[PDB]
């Protein structure tokens, strides 16, 4: 599938959520101006990929996957940055990242906004 | 061949099959500190008056069973001998306990199984106030 | 088996087989080399079973 | 009406409908953990004794009688050690061995009465620690719930058991193993036994009364 | 085809393998050894009947005849080097074997540095890889996997 | 010379099942210190599918098979572990180097410890639990006190004791949940943490002391062939904290050492990757399937 | 025997080549990193990576881009893309 | 092998069964270790076997 | 520490919070500590779920002696909100019990479940 | 609810009792020995109606007690499932009339 995608801030890079679960999940990354596969981001979960976001200055991207493990994966190292997890979540549905002024080595994004699957949603 | 015997109450030593010597003791407060004495492997002076001979060391052996209170009694300088550790010596110290009924004509012609007892009682209880109630 | 002869691999398809196999090729090729709109292929097989 | 059964120490009690097994009481006067009692013989109650689950399976002897040494490893609380003691008698004694603390609690709790039994609150898998309070047995009871329970009865055996001595060991399949045969499970620890310089003499199987359990009654080099 | 000839296939009791073996110069006479047991069979052109051994029972690793077929000697246990004399005595069926009690023969005391015998894997290149015997049998020879060779003469009546 | 060539007769083979050296790596001298590693004794063992035990010398190239032990009928040797100790020092400075058990397992619930002086078996241990498919000894960082851990069919973790001459079952760390989890390979990552391949898809990574589970590391399923669950048949790991490890699908995968996730899936063979092999400075891997 | 070779650099300034060595039996032989192995008498061993799928002779060899895939092409009519 | 056990009907009197690994090796469990061929050639079928020959 | 039979493996904990969820959604289950006593103490528990992440620990420490003494199966899983949200509460729930009846699907998924907890212990 | 879950503490005590003593009424065993001779010494030497109506008795009070707990533990279900349908918000549990199984996926906030 191509269903669910996310184009940066930048313009440059869009990151295409792979239809691969298994315990896992993916996404492949392509440069926008030549439509070509670039970089893949993997992170381990149960159901995988439940959203992502770009970060705000375009580099980096954190993926929020089911069962609640969030990763911040960075561009210009190409792995990732760190893992964390959401306060008690069974499960995560989508997710969200805006603001301004944030950490700068993790994209100046301020707010992380994750909602879970039970209708609990966690700002950080 | 000097072994070395722990009893509840006293000490035994059968170096030259047949018995050489021993040491007694009965019904104080302080045959939980030596209980004590042998649950880590410090001083103690019942072994200290046992071990303590005037000559020299003439053969260096002492065979006790559990390698803790061995290396234990190793570093103490008082009378430099050094014994040695459980060596699958099941049949010596299995040996004197079931044929032990030789030894008490020896040194307590008694039976002295109630300090036994209460030694038991008093550090079941001691370990019942160490998950105190 | 046409396609057989002609990709080069006829001998190669017949040459790795066990004894109840290649009595099945023959028992094909004798029973199918009477149809003469195939004699030809089928008389080649039993060349290289011969052989 | 009471009377004594085949194994010295052990008595019966036979009425129109019932046929109980009891002991005789050395605190007399006393119950320890809610059991009946008939004027004193207290009653020995097989679905919680794993012993008194042996005696009236079939169990040949028991290898113990008053006046005997008998160390029991695993008293959970001092519910069948009681009654060992009671077989057991004035003149012999039971050398309770029990690591966990709240069966220690009850257990030491008992044994202040009862003055033939002596508790160690001790991990059994280290003999080392009560060699100087243990003296040579008769019998080595042992119904602990550790899957190196040949290895415990082993090394126990090897600084406690008399020359020719014997052991009456309760097996738990699924402790020990709970995916293959119970009859597989109960032979692997037989055959750990005989080399371990046991004779295994009888086994049989506790399952009236509880659920994939055997008592295992061997002698020791004889 | 009719040359070669599949001649006897003897099959060992139990349930050990056989560690080594070895035949007289004229076949009557083989010995085959597992780790348990030191088995000696006799042959007669077949016809296969056991030898009874007697004073081993603890396996061996080598086994040797000698030419004259009056020593047998096995490596036990790997470093323990044994021997005995074999007695024939001749019959109006034939002949019939029988073996004597093992007259264990003592190696000798190598110098070697006490920190090498603990260290290492300890006592492991004492166990003899050869067993020879001379072509008249009046000398024996073993040697193990350390490079130490030991030698025997005979001394007759 | 008048030769007859004979080829009828029918010698078995027998199919390797476990090779293991005595000394993985030893400490690089110059040429001015080679006289002290020359009473090293380094010995190859190599078990067969027959139960034959036999010891190899490398010999600096020569490779001599020594003793050759053989095990009865309806035997097999799986598993073979060399223990070595450190080197001993005496009074004087002189050395007493490592001396080196071997262990085996024979896909029983029996741990053998091999006697090469006797040229036979010298112990057996035991405990209940299932047949033992994997087994090694804790790597060093205690002195004398090292201990192997030995995974097996129905998943408990058994750990066994050896020191002074013994080997006995000493306790049981953990076990799966499911009654499925078959263990089949099993590597030290470091003193206390024991990388795990199971049957179930997973390589758990339990830590020895506690007997906890750090993280349980999963794969996916097969997309070549049917059968969804993937075996991990050999882990091992890496010196700098990496765990590679060769799966069913005849992958390689490079799990993270810090995180426990994976880092690389390599694509190797075509059938199931059976062993690996890591060099000892970490800059070779050998996969052979 | 070289049939072809794609250079790609690895980059204002030059730090490192890596080679692709395409050769008429078949194989393409990767060599990693050439001007840090040859900048320094006495070189460390160098050693290709084999990436062998063409029966004939490889045709044509190239770096694709990023430098994630190497794309080749032989006698066999496909253009095979190696995932690197 | 071991003799097989004789029931009365209620009992069973069996011989005890030790005699068959002395100091060799234990003997290995087939329903083991064909587990692990199957894990091994899970759907996948042999090739066929030798030359001309039924 | 106190919470020796602990569920760790992310894949257990999931299989268990699944399960709860299934047993919530049939009412076959006992939310919170005195409803789990009480449960446990009735015997009509079939498997009962701790939580390791409770401020003071000793609050829940009874249950294990009452399991013990009852021989039924208990597991402590890592997060008491996780397990509360399980549920479907909207609490924070320290420990559940949940129970067994005639013939379901989910008295064989606790079958199997309990075969998993025995296989931690 | 709370009637019968006292009545089911009861007979689920019964049931205790009485199972106990059906069992204390009424492969298990193996026997190891050295060798093939030795278990044929043991085999030379093996060589050489009250309980049944009162063990009736206690098995039909068995099945009976059985039964009454079985159908206590149906009626502390049935109303379980009583308390979830008469809840004050959408709880999940039982099945309606038609068949279809109730299951809202809401949070109780």
């Amino acid at each position: 599938t191509m269903e669910r995608f996310r184009v940066s801030p930048c313009g440059r890079y869009m990151a295409l959520v792979a239809s691969d679960k298994k315990g896992g999940g993916m996404l492949n990354i392509i440069n926008v101006g030549t439509m070509q596969w670039i970089a893949q981001a993997r992170i381990d979960g149960r159901h995988g990929v439940a959203d992502f976001a770009w970060w705000s200055d375009g580099n980096g991207l954190t993926i929020a996957g089911r069962d609640g493990q969030v990763t911040e994966w960075s561009m210009i190292t190409r792995r990732t940055v760190g893992i964390w997890r959401d306060e008690g979540s069974i499960g995560g549905t989508v997710m969200a990242l805006g603001g301004r002024n944030g950490p700068a080595e993790l994209g100046g994004d301020r707010w992380v906004a994750i909602g879970s699957n039970s209708g609990i949603l966690n700002v950080y | 061949l000097f072994i070395l015997t722990e009893t509840s109450a006293g000490y035994a030593l059968f170096k030259a099959i047949k018995y050489k010597e021993f040491a007694k003791f009965d019904s104080a407060a302080i045959a939980v500190e030596e209980a004590s004495g042998i649950l880590e492997g410090k001083v103690t002076p019942k072994l200290a008056s046992l071990l303590n001979e005037l000559k020299d060391e003439k053969k260096v052996t002492l065979a006790v069973h559990d390698t803790k209170l061995s290396n234990s009694i190793t570093k103490l300088p008082g009378i430099n001998i050094k014994p040695i550790s459980g060596s699958m010596t099941d049949d010596l110290f299995r040996a004197i306990r079931q044929h032990l009924y030789n030894l008490i004509p020896g040194m307590e012609p008694s039976n002295f199984d109630e300090m036994n007892l209460g030694l038991a009682h008093s550090l079941s209880r001691h370990k019942l106030k160490f998950s105190p109630e | 088996l046409t396609a057989l002869r002609h990709r080069s691999a006829l001998r190669e398809a017949l040459q790795g087989r066990d004894e109840l196999s290649v009595i099945n090729i023959l028992r094909w090729a004798g029973k199918y080399v009477a149809d003469p709109r195939y004699r030809s292929i089928c008389v080649d097989v039993a060349f290289h079973l011969i052989d | 009406i009471v009377e004594p059964h085949r194994h010295k120490g052990v008595f019966v009690a036979r009425g129109g409908k019932e046929d109980l097994l009891c002991t005789a009481n050395l605190v007399p006067g006393e119950s320890v953990y809610g059991e009946k009692r008939i004027s004193e013989y207290r009653i020995w109650n097989p679905f919680r004794s794993k012993l008194a689950a042996g005696i009236l399976g079939g169990l040949e002897t028991i290898y113990m009688k008053p006046g005997s040494k008998v160390l029991y490893l695993g008293a959970a609380s001092g519910t069948s050690v009681s009654h060992v003691a009671d077989i057991v008698g004035p003149t012999g004694a039971v050398y309770a061995v029990e690591f966990s603390h709240r069966s220690g609690r009850d257990l030491i709790n008992m044994a202040t009465r009862r003055t033939n039994v002596i508790p160690i609150v001790e991990d059994a898998r280290k003999p080392m620690a009560y060699r100087m309070l243990v003296p040579m047995v008769d019998v080595i009871f042992a119904d602990v719930a550790q899957p190196d329970q040949a290895r415990i009865v082993g090394i126990n055996a090897r600084l406690f058991l008399k020359q020719g001595g014997g052991l009456l060991i309760s097996i738990k399949a699924s402790c020990i193993d709970s995916t293959a045969p119970p009859e597989q499970v109960f032979a692997s620890e037989v055959q750990k036994l005989r080399e371990d310089k046991f004779f295994p003499k009888e086994q049989l199987t506790l399952e009236p009364y509880e659920r994939d359990h055997a008592m295992v009654s061997c002698v020791y080099l004889q | 085809r009719k040359n070669r000839k599949f001649l006897a296939q003897v099959l060992i009791k139990g349930a050990s393998h056989i560690t080594s073996a070895s035949i007289s110069e004229d076949g009557t006479l083989l010995a085959a050894s597992t780790p348990t047991d030191v088995k000696v069979f006799h042959l007669d052109p077949l016809y296969i009947k056991k030898v009874n051994m007697t004073g081993t029972g603890l396996g061996a690793t080598r086994v040797q005849i000698s030419p004259d077929k009056r020593w047998i000697c096995w490596a036990e246990e790997g470093s323990k080097v044994m021997i005995s004399r074999v007695h024939a005595t001749e019959s109006a069926d034939g002949i019939s074997y029988t073996v004597s009690v093992p007259h264990k023969l003592h190696r000798l005391r190598r110098q070697i540095p006490k920190h090498i015998l603990l260290g290492g894997l300890g006592s492991y290149d004492r166990n003899v890889s050869q067993i020879a015997f001379s072509a008249d049998s009046r000398m024996l020879s073993v040697a193990d996997l350390a490079g130490y060779i030991d030698t025997w003469v005979l001394r007759g009546p | 010379m008048d030769i007859h060539r004979c080829r009828f007769v029918r010698y078995p083979a027998s199919a390797i099942n476990a090779v293991a050296f005595t000394h993985s790596a030893l400490p690089v001298v110059s040429s001015s210190k080679k006289y002290l590693q020359k009473n090293i004794q380094v010995r190859l063992a190599i078990g067969r599918a027959n139960g034959d035990i036999e010891i190899w010398n490398p010999l600096n190239g020569g490779w001599y098979q020594e003793v050759i032990i053989p095990g009865g009928k309806d035997r097999s040797v799986d598993g073979l572990v060399w223990v070595t100790d450190p080197d001993e020092e005496m009074a004087d400075g002189k050395i007493i180097h490592g001396k080196s058990r071997l262990f085996s397992i024979g896909y029983t619930t029996t741990i053998t410890e091999w006697d090469l002086e006797k040229a036979r078996a010298k112990k057996h241990a035991s405990g209940q639990h299932g047949e033992i498919w994997c087994f090694g000894v804790q790597p060093l960082p205690a002195a004398q006190n090292r201990k192997l851990v030995a995974g097996t069919v129905d998943g408990n973790l058994v750990l066994y004791s050896i020191e002074d001459g013994d080997l006995k079952f000493q306790k049981t760390l953990t076990r799966t949940p499911s009654k499925k989890t078959k263990f089949v390979s099993i590597a030290f990552q470091s003193h206390n943490i024991v990388i795990v391949g199971c049957s179930n898809s997973t390589i758990c990574a339990y830590d020895v002391r506690t007997g906890t589970m750090l993280r349980q590391m999963t794969l996916g399923t097969d997309l070549t062939g049917g059968s969804k669950n993937i075996i991990v048949w050999a882990v091992k790991c890496l010196p700098n904290g990496d765990i590679v490890s060769g799966d069913s699908t005849g992958q390689v995968c490079i799990w993270d050492g810090k995180t426990y996730t994976q880092a690389q899936r390599i694509q190797s063979h075509t059938q199931d990757v059976l062993c690996l092999s890591v060099s000892a400075d970490g800059s070779k891997i050998i996969s052979g399937g | 025997i070289i049939s072809t070779f794609d250079i790609r650099p690895i980059i204002a300034e030059l730090q490192d080549i890596d080679v692709a060595v395409g050769g008429a039996r078949g194989a393409i032989y990767v060599y990693s990193n050439l001007l840090a192995h040859l900048h320094t008498l006495r070189v460390g061993t160098i050693q290709p990576r084999k990436y062998h799928w063409h029966r004939r002779a490889v045709h044509s060899v190239k770096w694709s881009g990023d430098g994630n895939y190497l794309i080749s092409g032989g006698y066999e009519t496909v253009l095979v893309l190696w995932q690197l | 092998k071991n003799p097989k056990d004789k029931r009365v009907g209620s009992t069973a009197y069996r011989v005890v069964s030790n005699g068959g690994d002395p100091r060799l090796a234990p003997k290995a469990k087939k329903q083991s270790l064909n587990l692990k061929q199957a894990l091994l050639r899970r759907d996948r079928v042999a090739k066929p076997r030798g030359g001309f020959f039924v | 520490s106190a919470a020796w039979p602990k569920a760790e493996d992310p894949a257990l904990v999931q299989e268990l919070l699944d399960c709860v969820q299934q047993a919530s959604h049939y009412r076959q289950l006992k939310k919170g500590a005195n409803e789990t006593t009480k449960s446990v103490n009735r015997g009509t528990s079939e498997l009962v779920i701790l939580a390791a992440d409770t401020q003071p620990l000793s609050i829940v420490l009874h249950i294990p002696l009452i399991c013990e003494e009852k021989n039924v199966p208990y597991v402590y899983v890592p997060s008491k909100v996780a397990l509360g949200r399980a549920c479907g509460v909207s609490r924070a729930v320290i420990a559940v019990s949940l129970t067994s009846n005639e013939a379901s699907d989910l008295n064989s998924k606790i079958r199997a479940l309990r075969d998993k907890v025995e296989r931690l212990a | 609810l709370g009637y019968v879950r006292t009545m089911r503490n009861i007979a689920a005590k019964e049931l205790k009792e009485l199972e106990e003593r059906y069992v204390l009424a009424g492969p298990k065993k193996i026997v190891f020995f050295e060798g093939v001779e030795e278990r044929q010494q043991a085999l030379e030497k093996q060589k050489a109606r009250r309980k049944q109506l009162v063990l009736e008795k206690l098995a039909r009070k068995v099945k009976a007690a059985r039964k009454k707990l079985k159908a206590l533990a149906d009626a502390e279900y049935e109303l379980e499932l009583q308390q979830a349908k008469m809840a004050k918000t959408a709880t999940s549990g039982g099945f309606t009339k038609s068949g279809r199984r109730i299951k809202v996926r809401e949070r109780k906030r």
